[PDB]
């Protein structure tokens, strides 16, 4: 993993994008790894890391989500990609278009014969000024569900510690969609959208923390 | 809404340089200020239409220039001061005109959120300043003489009396005129300047006022000609 | 560079009339077109963005339409405050460009000018020059003849006219004529007269004064 | 900030009023919020108004949370109402300590 954690590789932190579509039997996380993108936390970080490590692949398939009435591809100087502002490669920061942010309501069926892992997020602004500037609504909401599951997250406005210029945060969540099931994403603000899904596998893959060099 | 105000205009020799500034104030949605928006400089030569010169994105990038000023003018901004700048060099006679800074409507960045729009939209100019006049000429500035245009007995026409100021022999444009420090606005006409054979401009400002109110009240015109640092207040009374 | 051609160059219409302004682009600009109003000596103001959207705060009588190369700005009921110049503007591609403008002019009922004459001030004579001023206030139509007479002698070549822009509220004009002559000449003669001929006056109106009275 | 070389344990809380009256009386805001964070963690709690069973005269409640701050990290507390604030921190140690439930007497 060199300078990257597995979770940073998953999300597509620019300095970790070298790892796009990589596979492993054993992922080796180094103590020198660092994040260099939008500050985030993952409720149940340990589980997401585990399930991805066990899946043993970062194979990602972009899907043609349609986001009507919003601006796409938001970026940040907290997460530079080359010389300019940027963002996680696998996530799509949606904001208002013109003076409105509509209720987004989109669906993506799983018509394949494997499980899809979707990674998405919710933005927590540091201020009301921020909240409304981006999303127009004074308080947002993100609801992501399948035919038998649902997770709803309400963003929470307020300051966190300053990190790479930012007192705001993104929280990362995930949803698995089985063959014949379907994903629905419904949001009226604060959605950090997926760009597609990671293909799930089963097998012998895992992850280990070590600073030992790798020999031939 | 965000508000804009340009400054720095004046008379300069061909070949010289000049730095225009533009200060943003007020605020728009989500308390956004000018530093959230892309901004352009656009100019208007005397009697002509509008000409786009240059654009700069909220974060200072995506700069572009119109051909007529590429290689001579430089656009920049200091977001800590909510200020835009246009540095002009090697000025020529045809750069003469009123310069506006003009805000594009789409939000381009939110610093408190680390957000930046991926692309520079450059959509409609929803806010313009009042403009600043730039004259590129060999002639030196001359400030106006201000003379009263005095109401007289038998001057009544309609049910009204008229009085005014003759602002004579100045260069370059423009002069601003107000009455009683802006307390008097109804019935004021400030005429377009006329170029005289001398090469200097001349203009009159007039106001029509009821005869009675005249006896009872004080009318003074305030003339400002920034290029010559002129600020004159001239009292106008009946002959 | 995309060229925007506006027609007509100038349009005259009566208060209450439905007015249509047109813009043609030299190439397909889709709907990336904005309309501005500029009143004389003032900065432009946005009316319509992206061809058909009414900007917040702009009176609803303004509407915009069209796409590709043909666009229109419609004023459903012309108000006197609508006088000024209207520009279309394109942002499909750099450099951003503006149309050459359409000036809107109100046709109104005749309104005769009120005329005033002013002698030169003492401060000014004191300087070897004499400016005599004639004011025609709030009249329509714009065409007027202002003739100077000094001791009844018809003057020419030593006066200049300036005309205000058509007024935004009542659509009238005002005019000043300035007769300039040296202090010497001003002191030669006695009677200074402004004779105004205008469609709203049945016969010429004269305002005059006697020097030093 | 934690400028010491041991971990600090902060215990804090969020008050849940039984009525809107209470809420506004104490905190002015109609709904409060407490956010406590470090450079890599965050917890935000929104108090929830309504009655619980009467205990020692009371139908309201306090919910207790905790945050550990490592050396070189920092605590930020941000609230517009309902915060039951810490007065300081407990010094964390590692070792052989534990706890047991028993009614057995303690002898010498
Ligand atoms: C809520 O309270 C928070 C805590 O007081 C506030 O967060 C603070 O925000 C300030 C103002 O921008 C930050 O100041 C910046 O700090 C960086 C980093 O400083 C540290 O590192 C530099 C370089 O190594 C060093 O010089 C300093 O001594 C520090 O060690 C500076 O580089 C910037 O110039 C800037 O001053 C604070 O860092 C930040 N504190 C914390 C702990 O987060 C917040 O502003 C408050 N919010 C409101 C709405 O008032
Ligand atoms: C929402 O519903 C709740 C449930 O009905 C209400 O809570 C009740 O509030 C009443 C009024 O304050 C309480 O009544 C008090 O009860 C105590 C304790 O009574 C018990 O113990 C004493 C002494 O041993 C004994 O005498 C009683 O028989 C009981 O065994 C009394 O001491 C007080 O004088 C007083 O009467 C209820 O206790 C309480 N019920 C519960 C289950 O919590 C609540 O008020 C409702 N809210 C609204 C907005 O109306």
């Amino acid at each position: 993993g060199i300078d990257c954690t597995l979770i940073d590789a998953l999300l597509g932190d620019p300095h970790c994008d070298v790892f796009q579509n990589e596979t492993w039997d054993l992922f080796v996380e180094r103590s020198k790894a660092f994040s260099n993108c939008y500050p985030y936390d993952v409720p149940d970080y340990a589980s997401l890391r585990s399930l991805v490590a066990s899946s043993g692949t970062l194979e990602f398939i972009t899907e043609g989500f349609t986001w009507t009435g919003v601006t796409q591809n938001g970026g940040s100087n907290a997460c530079k990609r080359g010389p300019g502002s940027g963002f996680f490669s696998r996530l799509n920061w949606l904001t208002k278009s013109g003076s409105t942010y509509p209720v987004l309501n989109v669906t993506m069926p799983n018509n394949d014969n494997f499980d899809k892992l979707y990674i998405w997020g919710v933005h927590h602004p540091s201020t009301n000024q921020e909240q409304t500037s981006l999303y127009v609504q004074a308080s947002g909401r993100v609801t992501v569900s399948t035919r038998r599951s649902q997770q709803t997250i309400i963003p929470n406005i307020g300051s966190r510690p300053w990190v790479r210029g930012l007192s705001s945060r993104i929280s990362i969540y995930w949803t698995i969609v089985k063959p014949g099931d379907v994903l629905v994403i419904n949001s009226n603000g604060n959605l950090i959208a997926p760009r597609g899904y990671f293909k799930m596998r089963t097998g012998k893959s895992s992850i280990m923390r070590s600073d030992a060099p790798i020999d031939t | 809404q965000v508000q804009l105000q340009e400054s720095g205009g004046g008379l300069v020799q061909p070949g010289e340089s000049l730095r225009l500034s533009c200060v943003g104030s007020g605020s728009s949605f989500g308390e956004s200020t000018l530093s959230y928006y892309a901004v352009s400089w656009v100019r208007q030569a005397p009697g002509k239409g509008l000409e786009w010169l240059s654009i700069i994105n909220a974060g200072g990038g995506d700069i572009d220039y119109a051909d007529s000023v590429e290689g001579r003018f430089t656009i920049s901004r200091d977001n800590s001061k909510e200020t835009l700048y246009l540095q002009m060099t090697n000025l020529r006679v045809e750069d003469t005109g009123v310069y506006y800074c003009a805000k594009h409507m789409s939000m381009q960045q939110v610093v408190s959120a680390g957000w930046e729009r991926a692309d520079l939209v450059g959509d409609a100019f929803d806010v313009w300043g009042q403009g600043t006049m730039v004259t590129v000429s060999s002639a030196s500035t001359k400030g106006p003489s201000v003379f009263p245009l005095a109401p007289s007995s038998k001057s009544t026409s309609g049910g009204t009396a008229a009085l005014g100021c003759l602002v004579k022999d100045y260069f370059p444009e423009p002069v601003t005129v107000s009455w009683n420090s802006g307390a008097l606005t109804s019935g004021v006409h400030t005429f377009p300047a006329v170029l005289q054979s001398s090469g200097l401009y001349s203009l009159s400002s007039v106001v029509t006022v009821p005869s009675s109110s005249l006896g009872t009240q004080t009318y003074i015109c305030n003339v400002n000609h920034k290029p010559s640092n002129t600020k004159v207040d001239k009292r106008v009374e009946p002959k | 560079d995309i060229q925007l051609t506006q027609s007509p160059s100038s349009l005259s219409a009566s208060v209450g009339d439905r007015v249509t302004l047109t813009c043609q682009a030299s190439q397909d600009i889709r709907k990336f077109l904005n309309w501005y109003q500029q009143k004389p000596g003032k900065g432009p103001k946005l009316l319509i963005y992206d061809a058909s959207n009414l900007q917040r705060g702009v009176p609803s009588r303004f509407s915009g339409g069209g796409s590709g190369t043909d666009f229109t700005l419609i004023i459903s009921s012309l108000q006197p405050e609508d006088v000024g110049t209207y520009y279309c503007q394109q942002y499909d591609g750099l450099p951003f460009t503006f149309g050459g403008g359409t000036k809107v002019v109100i046709k109104r009922t005749v309104a005769a000018p009120s005329v005033f004459i002013f002698p030169p001030s003492d401060e000014q004579l004191k300087s070897g020059t004499a400016s005599v001023v004639c004011l025609l206030n709030n009249f329509y139509p714009r065409e007027a003849k202002v003739q100077w007479k000094v001791d009844n002698a018809l003057q020419s070549g030593n006066s200049q006219e300036s005309v205000t822009e058509q007024d935004s509220k009542d659509s009238t004009y005002s005019l000043s004529s300035t007769l300039t002559l040296s202090k010497a000449d001003y002191e030669k003669h006695k009677v200074y007269a402004c004779e105004v001929t205008h469609q709203g006056l049945s016969s010429p109106v004269t305002k005059s004064f006697n020097r030093g009275e």
